RNA sequence: GCCAGGAGGUUGGCUUAGAAGCAGCCAUCCUUUAAAGAGUGCGUAAUAGCUCACUGGUCGAGUGGCGCCGCGCCGAAAAUGA
């Protein structure tokens, strides 16, 4: 998770950068990598936005990899489960 | 992204318990790539780019340095466990010549002790040449290769030399094809020198052979060598019967044997069933070029089925195996499912009348046996008693009613396979001067068994097989689950060593190819052995369903 | 290295193996537990036997020390009510009988364990656990 | 395709080395087989007929 | 479960929460994820 | 709601490869305690652990359960355009 400028430039699973935009009443700031920070001057449209990027890339995915709140990842068996 | 360091490392004693002592550290982690350092002879050659037309070797960069330092010293430190002067060079501090390092860790290198991580990466050609100076630095010479083992001409242990004087000696291993020179085979002699034009002889199956020309793959283009050394490798022309693992010494050459014994062991057991038996035979033929290029696999029939079956050591093993045959063979066999030997038996007394009267234009051969019938243990064996009421049937039927017993349990009443595991018995009958021969008691006993069988409680005694499951415990409960959603019971979990295996009851139909199976719920921490129990019911609802024709 | 784990299991006597987990706690520890195993079986000579708790642990540079404990009610009263592997099932068949004198050495033999290190309530406390396992009683 | 007699194994390959002699019996034996071969070998030890019946040189080594 | 005229709260960690109208009985796992449909 | 005790005979006995509060039959305790059950659910290969239960610390005002009746709501899909 990087941030240049004002965008930010986070990589996840996808095929590509994802690029988000600190819009009006709030602001993000990403301080290492691992974890990205939101200071959110509006409660309301504030976990809209958590949830915009824990809903851009979705965590747990069976075993693991994503974007978590840090909320405790609930599992399910990895490699097996598929006869 | 993900090459790393301690990864590695921390994996090696985790996965073994090895002893990872490594000589090189990166410089830029992932696409950050640009060389190495060396902490063994204190150098940093560096790859100033992937295709490395322009490379170099400047000090650290800064950063690294005082890091790699560390580690250095781990490198004399640990040579503290071999020799007598590293060990008290850095109680000294002393500062270690730069070829001690290539003895005490070439010695423990080759002794199995250290683990001289040297790394790199291939695309973006970096991290090489250190690791092929570590070649010639640090990997074992033939000089340093023990003893040889194996057999004599006669029969005890052997030395094989490195001797490029000693007696010709040698293996070969590989069945290559070729255009040119045909029959190709790779070898590695071993002790004994072997010219170009001369001749040579088999010391396994016995075969003088003609030695026609010694060659050397040379990475592009092969060379032509005028001789073999004693521990030098190479492959040669002819050798008309030549297969693998054979044992070639000279014509002469103390007509010495090599031990190695190694096991290709099955482990998949897949049905095959050509359209007809016209394209079978023909695949005889096919086999008999695939069972002479490629050893491993057993292409053993069933018995109590007809169909050969195609054993082997291989999921996808056997399947290319199948794909080289459907590609330059081309069979239409729809590759089948393994059929089953099923026994069976019943649970009940029954009393019945074997009575054959019948008076044909004189002679009759009637026989009226009585028996009783009795059953008993899946395991135990075939019964049957001596039993005369007082002093009926003939001593002439003894040896031969019985057979009728036995005659007619070769065909079961229901799908019809050998009933056994059961006792048996008689009691009475009725007996006639002319009016009877042996087999006419015979075939009383054929009536008889069948009508004592068919009303008698039929069931279907299918076999099921111990199996030994070779893995540790996390994949163990794994596969204690599967081997009980495998219709069977398990029954043994003794606690193994690096591993703690599991004695399982698992029924032969099921159980089917399970190594594909078990090769996935484990990842790969082994497998199991075939060790057949015996046989028991299939849960009523599988009895009726097989009622077929 | 490693500093202090004080790891203790159940192991009964006669089992002369590190089988996990014994093997994934005492491991990291460099266990003796086979100077357990030769210590242990000799210091309850009276019968050599019988399931024994026990306790191990380390002292940064590998040192082993085993601390054993004693029997369970219900071996020890199998080999006293005269029961065999038990009076299968507690609600319908029973074997011996336990008056007023079996059941006191039951307690005394097992006076530091029970639960309250004290007598006027461990005989009819395991007196209860023994229509527990099916064994009937002699009251007077 | 016949066979030298008591000691077996061949279950379905062998090279049975087609030979010659019918006799009373299997409405046929013609083209004998040999032990040898590519299979069979002969009886696990004989000592006599070890021309077509397998076994090499009985060297008891003692 | 999930769609179906007899929803049940099941797991007693489930709760019926009459949202956007009609009933779902919602828990942590999905699998208990029924409808009033 | 929150903090925390959440125990000891024990792995109840019976089974069973093992059934340890916890796959199943009987059971149908007793004790250290303020209170902690032969256990409610998850989990384990069975243990482990998580856990409710129960009881105090906090707290400060109402809560938990069952039945009935009136109107609704889901149940509730078909053909040219309502």
């Amino acid at each position: 998770a990087r941030l240049v400028g004002r965008a930010l430039e986070l990589t996840v699973g996808f095929s590509h950068p994802v690029v988000v935009e600190p819009p009006e009443g709030i602001t993000f700031e990403v301080p290492e990598p691992t974890r990205v920070r939101v200071s959110g001057i509006d409660k309301q449209k504030v976990g809209q936005v958590a949830a915009n990027i824990r809903a851009i890339r979705k965590p747990s995915a069976y075993h693991e990899k994503g974007i978590y709140y840090a909320g405790e990842p609930v599992r399910l068996k990895p490699g097996k489960a598929g006869a | 992204t993900g090459a790393d360091l301690w990864l590695v490392i921390r994996t090696m004693q985790e996965r073994l318990g090895a002893r990872p002592v490594v000589m090189q550290l990166p410089i830029g982690r992932e696409d950050t790539f640009s060389g190495i350092i060396d902490v063994l002879r204190m150098k940093a050659y560096t790859y100033g780019n992937d295709l490395g037309t322009d490379i170099r070797e400047i000090p650290i960069p800064e950063e690294y340095l005082d890091q790699a330092r560390e580690y250095h010293e781990k490198l004399v430190e640990v040579a503290a466990d071999f020799d007598e002067n590293i060990m008290l060079k850095y109680l000294e501090g002393e500062e270690p010549t730069e070829e001690e390092l290539v003895a005490a860790i070439r010695k423990g290198t080759i002794d199995l002790k250290i683990t001289p991580v040297f790394l790199g990466s291939a695309l973006k050609n970096k991290g090489v040449q250190l690791l092929l100076d570590a070649v010639v630095d640090y990997l074992p010479s033939p000089l340093d290769i023990p003893p040889i083992k194996g057999t004599t001409p006669e029969g005890e242990v052997v030395e094989i030399h490195p001797d490029p004087n000693g007696p010709l000696a040698a293996l070969a291993f590989k069945i290559m094809a070729d255009p040119y020179v045909g029959r190709l085979t790779f070898i590695r002699v071993y002790s004994g020198t072997l010219t170009s034009g001369s001749y040579v002889y088999n010391t396994t199956k016995g075969r003088k052979e003609r030695v026609a020309r010694l060659l050397r793959m040379h990475a592009n283009h092969r060379e032509e060598v005028e001789e073999l050394k004693a521990g030098d490798l190479g492959a040669v022309v002819g050798l008309k019967e030549t297969i693998t693992g054979d044992t070639l010494v000279g014509e002469d050459a103390p007509r010495v044997i090599l031990e190695s014994i190694e096991v290709p062991e099955p482990v998949i057991d897949v049905a095959i069933e050509p359209k007809t038996k016209a394209d079978q035979e023909k695949l005889s033929q096919a086999l008999a070029r695939l069972a002479e290029e490629d050893p491993t696999f057993r292409v053993s029939t069933h018995p109590e089925t007809g169909q050969t079956i195609i054993s082997g050591m291989g999921e996808l093993h056997l399947e290319i195996i199948v794909d080289r045959l459907k590609r330059e063979f081309k069979v239409d066999a729809n590759v089948g499912k393994p059929q089953v030997a099923y026994r069976e038996t019943i649970t009940k007394p029954v009393d019945v009348e074997g009575k054959f009267i019948r008076q044909t234009g004189g002679r009759g051969q009637y026989g009226h046996v009585k028996i009783k019938v009795e059953p008993l243990p899946r395991g135990s064996g075939f019964e049957f008693v001596n039993a005369i009421v007082g002093g009926v049937i003939p001593k002439e039927y003894i040896p031969a009613v019985q057979k009728g017993i036995e005659e007619a349990m070769q065909s079961g009443p229901l799908i019809g396979f050998p009933v056994v595991d059961i006792k048996v018995t008689l009691y009475d009958g009725s007996y006639h001067e002319v009016d009877s021969s042996e087999m006419a008691f015979k075939i009383a006993g054929s009536m008889a068994i069948k009508e004592a069988v068919q009303k008698g409680d039929p069931v279907i005694l299918e076999p099921i097989m111990r199996v030994e499951v070779t893995t540790p415990e996390e994949y163990m409960g794994d596969v204690i689950g599967d081997l009980n959603a495998r219709r069977g019971q398990i029954l043994g979990m003794e606690p193994r060593g690096n591993a703690q295996v599991i004695r399982a009851f698992v029924p032969l139909a099921e159980m089917f190819g399970y190594a594909t199976d078990l090769r996935s719920k484990t990842q790969g921490r082994g497998s199991f052995v075939m060790f057949f129990d015996h046989y028991q019911e299939v849960p009523k609802q599988v009895q009726e369903k097989l009622i077929k024709g | 290295k490693k500093v202090v784990a004080v790891v203790k299991l159940q192991l009964p006597a006669g089992k002369a193996t590190p089988a996990p987990p014994v093997g994934p706690a005492l491991g990291q520890h460099g266990a003796n537990i086979m100077e357990f195993v030769k210590a242990f079986n000799a210091a309850t000579a009276n019968m050599g036997d019988a399931i024994v708790p026990v306790e191990i642990t380390i002292y940064a540079d590998r040192s082993f020390t085993f601390v054993t404990k004693t029997p369970p009610a219900s071996y020890l009263i199998r080999k006293a009510a005269g029961l065999e592997k038990g009076a299968h099932k507690p609600g319908r068949e029973k074997v011996g009988r336990i008056t007023w004198e079996q059941v006191l050495e039951i307690a005394k033999q097992k006076m530091p364990d029970l639960n309250t290190t004290d007598l006027e309530a461990a005989a009819r406390m395991i007196a209860g656990s023994a229509r527990s396992m099916g064994v009937e009683v002699v009251g007077a | 395709a016949y066979i030298p007699g008591e000691g077996h194994n061949l279950q379905e390959h062998s090279v049975v080395l087609i030979r010659g002699g019918r006799v009373k019996d299997l409405p046929g034996v013609r083209y004998h087989i040999v032990r040898g071969v590519y299979d069979a070998a002969g009886v696990k030890d004989r000592k006599k007929s070890r021309s077509k019946y397998g076994t090499k040189k009985p060297k008891e080594a003692a | 479960m999930k769609v179906r005229a007899s929803v049940k709260r099941i797991c007693d960690k489930c709760k019926v929460i009459r949202r956007h109208g009609r009933v779902y009985v919602i828990c942590e796992n999905p699998k208990h994820k029924q409808r009033q449909g």
